[PDB]
RNA sequence: AGGAGGUGAGGUUUU
RNA sequence: GCUUACCACUUUGUGAUUCAUGACUGGGGUGAAGUCGUAACAAGGUAACCGUAGGGGAACCUGCGGUUGGAUCACCUCCUU
RNA sequence: CCGCAGAAGAAGCACCGGCUAACUCCGUGCCAGCAGCCGCGGUAAUACGGAGGGUGCAAGCGUUAAUCGGAAUUACUGGGCGUAAAGCGCACGCAGGCGGUUUGUUAAGUCAGAUGUGAAAUCCCCGGGCUCAACCUGGGAACUGCAUCUGAUACUGGCAAGCUUGAGUCUCGUAGAGGGGGGUAGAAUUCCAGGUGUAGCGGUGAAAUGCGUAGAGAUCUGGAGGAAUACCGGUGGCGAAGGCGGCCCCCUGGACGAAGACUGACGCUCAGGUGCGAAAGCGUGGGGAGCAAACAGGAUUAGAUACCCUGGUAGUCCACGCCGUAAACGAUGUCGACUUGGAGGUUGUGCCCUUGAGGCGUGGCUUCCGGAGCUAACGCGUUAAGUCGACCGCCUGGGGAGUACGGCCGCAAGGUUAAAACUCAAAUGAAUUGACGGGGGCCCGCACAAGCGGUGGAGCAUGUGGUUUAAUUCGAUGCAACGCGA
RNA sequence: AGCUAGUAGGUGGGGUAACGGCUCACCUAGGCGACGAUCCCUAGCUGGUCUGAGAGGAUGACCAGCCACACUGGAACUGAGACACGGUCCAGACUCCUACGGGAGGCAGCAGUGGGGAAUAUUGCACAAUGGGCGCAAGCCUGAUGCAGCCAUGCCGCGUGU
């Protein structure tokens, strides 16, 4: 807290990881699902999910949550990454946009539509 | 370790106003007796008085409006381990002009309101208020 | 072994028996090989002898790349006459809720070990309900505010 | 309250 | 045209750093409470903790130094408060 | 710009439990599923999927990617280090930072005035033109900066002079387990030798391992050997810390008290660096009475590697070195000044009728309570965790981790510096109520203790669990279900 | 945590359009460094832009100034002005052509194609205006520039009606 010290050695600041480093300041990234499973959650939140470990054009595999009802996604599949976290699985901190040249939006939705890829239809 | 005297009477003077000690004292020195000269312009005390000649010793005798101490809040400013300046316009005003940032300046000691009037600067000894 | 570790932290197995199940040709091949997700199948009352409920397929990548086969698609529990009634019976007034535990094989059919579970009550809430009705009792006595 | 007068621990760790 | 010196590229020999890989091996975190014992939280039923040495299938145990971040006080008898 | 038929040719997205603006139904029923968090969803979901209806933006709406803000969450303005992360174990000291009082002189830091300059562009202000705007543009200010010339001398500083008020020396004493070496005394334990002497000794909550008619244990004599010094001895003293405990001698350090004389800022704090540094351990050579890691035997327990017992080596001891780690604590770094107090222990000193051990006090060390003040409170409180100054070190959510790697040191065990990847959304500290304690104190109970008579042993009846069938309808499951509903 | 000996300086020559170890011969053994020398990683810099009341933090999108570069590397010439962005020589990789005697090439210019990516443009018109270079000048050309195409990529305005 001394000026001396401040000026013998400055003040620095701590530097902060970010959530998604797969990522490298990238909106989404591309890449093939090495494998398509489901994963058992954690104590409150019993429900089943589902995962697939996907490795990206970076050399590195991540694991991506699949959003929806009913999951239009496989292994070998070209998928799109653009991040976000689930506190209810554990070490997973992406999310797969579905309807991305492999998948098709949540069947017989109406709600959410720009959200989960469907095109609004004529009636 | 007497790095300070100026740092040391404004300790006093607080110690003394919350002590509500009438009168306190101290060695004298020129700085001090201009710094009390400046306060005693402003009415902050009742008068500072040195005595002695082998050992000049300063006493200052503490205003009392009422309970409450006439003085409330007084900080160094420029201390031995930090020197500040300011411009000639730049001066700090404590209080949007209650109370007063001394300011030791080229031609003396003097006050932030006789600074701005003679238009130059110095050193910020303290704020009081 | 395909415990069903839920039913097996909770409720503990009490009877079973062997039998396949009907299916075709999508959702089997890969039950011969074992991936399936069987946790907590929840089978109940129906018509045709309480046909297989609650689990699903495995995710494996037999897929058409469309779905994995069948999002949901019917299988069917085999029992001749035995358990129709007497199960809507037990199901009603008894507590014990038959359920699906494990897979196995007498090489080519995938049987359905499904074990009759009893109804476990539910962990006491008395204290969450409390704190809901709190919290919106204070967002609705936030009217005396302008 | 200044100094010395003594018990009573193999007899139950888990949920 | 011949030649000398200066390089640039290449090659050789020997070093330094970094990355990936590598049979195998060590420790850590999460999940199940599955197995085994109950070490700590009360005097947790041997008060623990810190340093250090040794031992055990492990929580730990024991040997020596230090702390209260421990408990009754005095199962009786005294006399000072 | 003028004419041409007709609204005729042109609206979506997100959200609707609190953060935040918005409520109802249907179906699924910890399933399917939403989500940034809190958190939902176990038959009745305004939260999931759908529907209806509302809200927020609108040719644009939501997700994701990056910066700052809120984060005072790297804090210079603007944090903290006793218990949440944080005072190095302690001391010396260089570079470095700061610096008591007075005079003169320098213009270095600082202040004032003036000049040039800070490209244009861009932000901003006054206006103008594109149907206003977006956009463009004129003028102005600003761009806090930089260098130069002249003045100011209060402060910091360069130079020259001084002073004691700081800091040291000298004179005289005081107290002290301060440090090292060399001798020396006693008690006690062990062992050996000698005498008496018999069936036991030793030990535990209880037993046994262990020793013993060869003569133990027990009691008297002599001798050998090692460690520490009963009482005085004490919240007493000394030392920087660790630590220091019979007595004497030798060498020697440090502290305080009395004024006096002397130098006169010579000072304070420190990175690196140096030295000291409990205990344990390591190397060399001795020594070993007791204690006892590890180990052996006997107990306990369902098992015991341990608390119970008998042995028992290293070590504990000495001399020279290595190691440099401790809850090395006052969890509170060193130094200087100020601020009410009340009671104390020890020391020196003036002092008073020393009338007596007492009276008026004053300085050095230390303990408790406590005012203002401070702190989240507990609590600190003149020996501050209060008021301030000078300097150094340290902390930035927890685990991973004081861990690996790298460097250095060490014979070794290891010590110093010191992360990341990953994971969680808490971790923690103070304090309140209840609960609990094989915690304490106090008071009660066919509860304990004292008596009397019952069940489990036999026969019969009633209900329940298991089995069986067509049902053995069904309800209840310790006290508080079982001749219960009935 | 040490680096450096053409390295620090001087004495003279040469060299440069000019100073200078820029270079040569000799001599002196210093110079730099705890204000971080040397070494490793990263990085175009500035005016500015964003976020902020402010100090601060991030960054260098458009535009302007400067620097460096033109397949990688080395070297020189012409020219006042380069070690040369559509001049020259050479080593290496790649590609192309050849009659197999032997030659050409460097889109980080405008476009455009292959690959990468979450992802970004037409192989247009014109010197019509400004500017650029050449020339008595008319006049030449300019992928600078201006206009045109696509994209809601961002800002602004209007409309779906009263
Ligand atoms: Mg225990
Ligand atoms: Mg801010
Ligand atoms: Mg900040
Ligand atoms: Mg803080
Ligand atoms: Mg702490
Ligand atoms: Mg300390
Ligand atoms: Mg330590
Ligand atoms: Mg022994
Ligand atoms: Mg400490
Ligand atoms: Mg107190
Ligand atoms: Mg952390
Ligand atoms: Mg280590
Ligand atoms: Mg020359
Ligand atoms: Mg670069
Ligand atoms: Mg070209």
């Amino acid at each position: 807290a001394t000026v001396n010290q401040l000026v013998r050695k400055p003040r620095a600041r701590k530097v902060a990881k970010s959530n998604v480093p797969a990522l490298e300041a990238c909106p989404q990234k591309r890449g093939v699902c090495t494998r398509v499973y489901t994963t058992t959650p954690k104590k409150p939140n019993s429900a089943l999910r589902k995962v697939c470990r996907v490795r990206l054009t970076n050399g590195f595999e991540v694991t991506s949550y699949i959003g929806g009802e009913g999951h239009n996604l496989q292994e070998h599949s070209v998928i799109l990454i653009r991040g976000g976290r689930v506190k209810d699985l554990p070490g997973v901190r992406y999310h797969t946009v579905r309807g991305a040249l492999d998948c098709s939006g949540v069947k017989d939705r109406k709600q959410a539509r720009s959200k989960y890829g469907v095109k609004r239809p004529k009636a | 370790s007497m790095q300070d005297p100026i740092a040391d009477m404004l300790t006093r003077i607080r110690n003394g106003q919350a002590a509500n000690k009438a009168a306190v004292t101290m060695p004298s020195s020129k700085l001090k007796v201009a710094i009390a000269n400046v306060l005693k312009e402003e009415g902050f005390i009742e008068d500072f008085k040195v005595e002695g000649d082998t050992k000049p010793e300063l006493e200052l005798t503490l205003k009392y409006f009422q309970g409450k101490a006439v003085v409330e809040s007084i900080q160094r400013v420029s201390r031995p381990g930090l020197r500040i300046y300011k411009r000639k316009d730049e001066l700090p005003k404590v209080m949007a002009g209650l109370g007063i940032a001394v300011v030791s300046t080229s031609k003396g000691v003097m006050t932030d309101r006789a600074a701005r009037q003679a238009g130059l600067g110095g050193e910020i000894i303290c704020y009081v208020a | 072994i395909a415990l069903n570790k839920r039913a097996r932290h909770e409720y503990f197995i009490e009877e079973e028996f062997e039998a396949g199940l009907a299916l075709q040709g999508w959702e089997v091949k890969s039950l011969r090989a074992g991936k399936a997700n069987i946790s907590d199948s929840y089978v109940l009352l129906r018509d045709g002898e309480a046909f297989l409920f609650g689990a699903n397929i495995t995710p494996m990548a037999v897929a058409s790349t469309h779905v994995v086969c069948d999002p949901t698609r019917t299988r069917k529990l085999l029992l001749n006459q035995r358990e129709l009634d007497s199960l809507y019976g037990r199901v009603n007034r008894e507590g014990y809720t038959v359920v699906a535990l494990s897979l196995y094989w007498k090489n080519a059919w995938c049987k359905v070990k499904i074990g009759v579970a009893k109804g476990k009550k539910q962990h006491d809430k008395r204290s969450d309900i409390k704190e809901r009705e709190w919290q919106v009792d204070k967002a609705r006595i936030m009217k005396n505010a302008h």
